[PDB]
């Protein structure tokens, strides 16, 4: 799962 | 862009914001009950998500 920063 | 957590409402704390993998919504890990201590390295899916399982 990624987050709003590995996003971002 | 801006997701915000479903709990919470917030979009602060992107480090910890998990992102469904199957649409737009999201929650950050302390949020989470039960607890959820990391960003889980595999699939995760929404609450609304599960809902529209089989
Ligand atoms: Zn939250
Ligand atoms: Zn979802």
């Amino acid at each position: 799962a990624r987050t709003k920063q590995t996003a971002r | 862009n801006k997701v915000t957590c479903l709990v919470c409402r917030k979009g602060d704390n992107d480090e910890f914001l998990l992102l469904c993998d199957g649409c737009d919504r999201g929650c950050h890990i302390y949020c989470h009950r039960p607890k959820m201590e990391a960003v889980p390295e595999g699939d995760w899916f929404c609450t609304v998500c599960l809902a529209q399982q089989v």
